[PDB]
């Protein structure tokens, strides 16, 4: 009945994703290389630079504002 | 010859574990136990 | 046609010239009669070109030859 196994693993190889392939190749070399598999586990953001922008720009969350800060020593 | 009816060590198979590279169409194959 | 190659060979000379026929008649298998082609022994990655070349007119062209090699498989195929 082990045909019937091999038949679950290659529905399943290939109904398998890309980012399942490269997730799997990291993997695979972490667990070669003795690092555990856990804590490897994107992007879906856009962002952009204000320069000088003008004092009625609201603030947004997640906002990094560049600073110029004086001199600590002087 | 009969018509065609209209109507109808040993080795371990397996998937090669490491595969080397993305986009590698995975075939069952004959796999050494170890 | 250096794959195998008699030199002392009436045959294997004799097929030059069949080859020069196809190749005046404009056919673009002239390579098809030489003897190791024929049986196997030679082919050129240049027909990869032509795969790709012709899938311009046959889309199915590419998965058809890579399901033939094995190249992918598909659950029942």
């Amino acid at each position: 009945a082990a045909a019937e196994w091999i038949s679950q693993q290659r529905l399943s190889l290939y109904r398998r994703s890309e980012r399942q392939e490269l997730s799997e190749l990291v993997k695979n070399r972490m667990k070669h290389l003795g690092l555990p598999t856990t804590g490897y586990d994107h992007q879906n953001t856009l962002s952009y630079v204000l320069i000088n922008p003008p004092p009625d720009t609201r603030l947004e969350p997640s906002d990094i504002v560049y600073l110029i800060r004086s001199d600590p020593l002087a | 010859i009969a018509p065609v009816l209209e109507l109808a060590v040993e080795y371990v198979k397996g998937y090669p574990p490491n595969s080397p590279y993305i986009g590698s169409s995975p075939t069952l194959c004959h796999l050494l136990p170890v | 046609r250096f794959m195998q190659f008699r030199a002392k060979d009436s045959y294997s000379l004799a097929l030059s010239k069949l080859e020069k026929r196809e190749r005046e008649n404009g056919s673009n298998l002239a390579f098809m009669f030489r003897l190791p082609f024929a049986a196997g022994r030679v082919f050129s990655i240049s027909m990869l070109d032509t795969l790709l070349y012709q899938s311009f007119v046959k889309d199915y062209m590419i998965t058809i030859t890579r399901l033939l090699l094995g190249l992918d498989t598909t659950p029942g195929s």
